[PDB]
């Protein structure tokens, strides 16, 4: 899934 | 095309508001994935303007917001400051694609420095040297219109054409007005193939079309 | 501070590879996904790849899948492209851009300040002149407009003047196009009296330096 959060934590 | 449409231009005088549209479908903004929006001023790299669809980053001035309903969404700027002038582009996602973005086509934003210019065409047709050299180019040049940013389509007996155009970006000339060309390149045959080509230009909502016979 | 900075741009003939790099600093990069895009002159923004914080997956748009390799130097805090078999529409600024991510979708809030990858298989070309013939169908009254057609040519630049530079009031030479192609296009119209169709003889003389090709191209009335 390309859309999903691709960071280690949240914004 | 740009799976989110944006209009190629916008304009406003100092002070007055504007506003920006991205219309998608059902598999992106109308699915409910997050729209946001990027400011890229002339010669530099983007920066992000608008997230989450309605968020400023802390440096954004409180003149730019956003907004969507269904499947479209809208970036609005107030008291249009002549700093506000570049290109403006929305992002979201498209549950049809392989990719994480995909981008709107993008909106120039004119601030009105000047007032309004509409444009001079003039339409060339091929010539019979060029033709006897099994080619064939037709020729509309476009000079003295302001804003800079101009649409170009070709014609062919009224059909839209798009293989084979050339179209340049506008520059700005000596007196601060833009000039722009478009070539459309065919062969000796495509070129007797049809009654007529047409040039159609259109700036600021006023189009201007040349149309040229074979004959 | 968040700071990007791209490196590896440079120009190179269809078939070649090349390796982008993006330099960070100012985070931690290691815990950040990164994006590529690319915007080809004068066009809009493209989204070309993603990798994730921890480098697990990849994903690439259809038109570079399978040829584009992105990669990252977590040691480094370098991000990499790995670019193959390039083609022509690969002719584009690209530009690091650090991933974030709202509710539903992603975005990116710091970017770089970009990297020029031009493909081409261009090389030197002169250009090929061809007449247009007045016309009067968008001129003032009392005057027609004719020009000349200098098609096709590589590198720029050319220049173009008119009677041996005895006409100069009148005349517009308008910037070259970039075509598709990889080479340029330009045209050059003056305005002069109708008149002065009849006897006045109108000659644009093109030079092109850099194949050192000169035209002299004598524009007639049409039939």
């Amino acid at each position: 899934n390309p859309n999903a959060n691709p960071n280690a934590n949240p914004n | 095309q740009s799976v989110l449409t944006q209009p190629p231009s916008v304009s406003g005088a100092p002070g007055q508001t504007v506003t920006i549209s991205c219309t998608g479908g059902s598999s992106n903004i109308g699915a409910g994935y997050d729209v946001h929006w990027y400011q890229q001023l002339p010669g530099t790299a983007p920066k992000l303007l608008i997230y989450g669809n309605i968020n400023r980053p802390s440096g954004v001035p409180d003149r730019f917001s956003g907004s969507k309903s269904g499947t479209s969404a809208s970036l609005a700027i107030t008291g249009l400051q002549a700093e506000d002038e570049a290109d403006y582009y929305c992002q979201s996602y498209d549950r049809r694609l392989s990719g994480s973005w995909v981008f709107g086509g993008g909106t120039k934003l004119t601030v009105l420095g000047q007032p309004k210019a509409a444009p001079s065409v003039t339409l060339f047709p091929p010539s019979s040297e060029e033709l006897q050299a099994n080619k064939a180019t037709l020729v509309c040049l476009v000079s003295d219109f302001y804003p800079g940013a101009v649409t170009v389509a070709w014609k062919a007996d009224g059909s839209p054409v798009k293989v084979g155009v050339e179209t340049t970006k506008p520059s700005k000339q000596s007196n601060n007005k833009y000039a722009a060309s478009s070539y459309l390149s065919l062969t000796p045959e495509q070129w007797k193939s049809h009654r007529s080509y047409s040039c159609r230009v259109t700036h600021e909502g006023s189009t201007v079309e040349k149309t040229v016979a074979p004959a | 501070q968040v700071q990007l900075v791209e490196s590896g741009g440079g120009v190179v003939p269809p078939g070649r590879s090349l390796r982008l790099s993006c330099a960070t600093s100012g985070f931690t990069f290691s815990n950040y996904g990164m994006h590529w895009v690319r915007q080809a002159p004068g066009k809009g923004l493209e989204w070309v790849a993603i990798i994730w914080y921890d480098g697990s997956r990849n994903f690439y748009a259809a038109s570079v899948e399978g040829r584009f390799t992105i990669s990252r130097d977590n040691s480094k805090n370098t991000l990499y492209l790995q670019m193959n078999s390039l083609r022509v529409e690969d002719t584009a600024v690209y530009y690091c851009a650090r991933a974030a991510y709202y509710d539903t979708s992603g975005y990116g809030d710091y970017w770089g300040q970009g990297t020029l990858v031009t493909v081409s298989s261009a090389s030197t070309k002169g250009p090929s002149v061809f007449p247009l013939a007045p016309s009067s169908k968008s001129t003032s009254g009392g005057t027609a407009a004719l020009g000349c057609l200098v098609k096709d040519y590589f590198p720029e630049p050319v220049t173009v003047s008119w009677n041996s530079g005895a006409l100069t009031s009148g005349v517009h030479t308008f910037p070259a196009v970039l075509q598709s192609s990889g080479l340029y296009s330009l045209s050059s119209v003056v305005t002069v009296p109708s008149s002065s169709l009849g006897t006045q003889t109108y000659i644009c003389n093109v030079n092109h330096k850099p194949s050192n090709t000169k035209v002299d191209k004598k524009v007639e009335p049409k039939s």
